[PDB]
RNA sequence: GCGGAUUUAGCUCAGUUGGGAGAGCGCCAGACUGAAGAUCUGGAGGUCCUGUGUUCGAUCCACAGAAUUCGCACCA
C-alpha cells in the first residue's frame, strides 16, 4: 500500500519459461509472477500462453499497489517475450516505453555445457 | 422442416420410411402429452445442446505426437447430434419404439447421461492443454 | 498406582451452530492410449472405541469402562 503509481516492468524472457518482475523507479520489485507461478509444471511453462498469464497477473497484482504507468524492460530470448510485451500493452497499465535491455555479453565468459 | 426429414432417415432400416415417420410422428404426440410445451420447439432444443465446439487432433511435430485443439466444422455438428440421439434412445429399457424417442428427446432437454459424459470428457481435454492454444489453426 | 493425549470408511486423518459422516491414498470400473503409465471422472467401502445418561434429535454434551501413547511412581 505504498501506491507507486508509476513504475518498471522486467520482462526476463527465456526458453524456459519468461518471468515479470515489476517495480518502481528505484528498482524494489513490488510483486513478480511467472508461469510456474500461474500453476504450470515445467514444460508447458515456456508457452507464450503461460507468458501473457504471468504479464497479466503480475501486473494485476500491482494494480493494488496502485501503479498505473510502466517502463518495460525486455532481457534474453524466447517465447512468450512478445506476447508478455502485448499482454502488458493491455491490462490495466500504459506501456509509456519498451526497450530490449538483453545482456548479451562481450568476452570473458565460458558458455555451458549446451552453449559449447 | 429439413431437421426432421433428416432425423426420420437415420432411424430408416433396410428402407422402412413409411413406418419411420410413424414412429416419429408418435413420439411428437406423446411428447405433447408428456410435456407441456410444442413438440417441434422440444425437438430443436434436444438437438442443439449435443454439439461439441473445439476437437483435439494428433500431430507429428518434430519429435512426437501433439495433441493440437481446433474448431469443429457445422456440417458435422447436425449428423452427429442426429446419430447420438438415436443410438441413446435404443440404449433406453422402454419396450415401446416411439416412446424411447420421446423419452430421449426429453432428457437430451434436461442433460444429463452417456452422452453428457462424452461431452466433459472432451471439455476436459480441451482446455487442459491450453498451453496449446497459440495453435488455433 | 497417577495425570495428560489419543481411540472415524483398509491405511493416514479433517470434521463443535447437536441435527450432512467426509478427504487423500488404496481397491474396482469408465474415459484415454496400440496398450500399459501417469493424469481426469465415477462407484463401493463406518457398530465415527463400548455402555448408560442428558435433548425433540449427539460422532459433536455428562458419567462409567476399555485400548494406545507419554510423564511420573514401584522394582532384595
Amino acid at each position: 500500500r505504498k501506491q507507486v503509481s508509476d513504475g518498471v516492468a522486467h520482462i526476463h524472457a527465456s526458453f524456459n519459461n519468461t518471468i515479470v518482475t515489476i517495480t518502481d523507479r528505484q528498482g524494489n520489485a513490488l510483486g513478480w509472477a511467472t508461469a510456474g507461478g500461474s500453476g504450470f509444471r515445467g514444460s508447458r511453462k515456456s508457452t507464450p500462453f503461460a507468458a501473457q498469464v504471468a504479464a497479466e497477473r503480475c501486473a494485476d497484482a500491482v494494480k493494488e499497489y496502485g501503479i498505473k504507468n510502466l517502463e518495460v524492460m525486455v532481457k534474453g530470448p524466447g517465447p512468450g517475450r512478445e506476447s508478455t510485451i502485448r499482454a502488458l500493452n493491455a491490462a490495466g497499465f500504459r506501456i509509456t516505453n519498451i526497450t530490449d535491455v538483453t545482456p548479451i555479453p562481450h568476452n570473458g565468459c565460458r558458455p555451458p555445457k549446451k552453449r559449447r | 422442416s429439413e431437421l426432421l426429414a433428416k432425423f426420420v432417415n437415420i432411424l430408416m432400416v433396410d428402407g422402412k420410411k413409411s413406418t419411420a415417420e410413424s414412429i416419429v410422428y408418435s413420439a411428437l404426440e406423446t411428447l405433447a402429452q408428456r410435456s407441456g410445451k410444442s413438440e417441434l420447439e422440444a425437438f430443436e432444443v434436444a438437438l442443439e445442446n449435443v454439439r461439441p465446439t473445439v476437437e483435439v487432433k494428433s500431430r507429428r511435430v518434430g519429435g512426437s505426437t501433439y495433441q493440437v485443439p481446433v474448431e469443429v466444422r457445422p456440417v458435422r455438428r447436425n449428423a452427429l447430434a442426429m446419430r447420438w440421439i438415436v443410438e441413446a434412445a435404443r440404449k433406453r429399457g422402454d419396450k415401446s419404439m416411439a416412446l424411447r424417442l420421446a423419452n430421449e428427446l426429453s432428457d437430451a432437454a434436461e442433460n444429463k447421461g452417456t452422452a453428457v459424459k462424452k461431452r466433459e470428457d472432451v471439455h476436459r481435454m480441451a482446455e487442459a492443454n491450453k498451453a496449446f492454444a497459440h495453435y488455433r489453426w
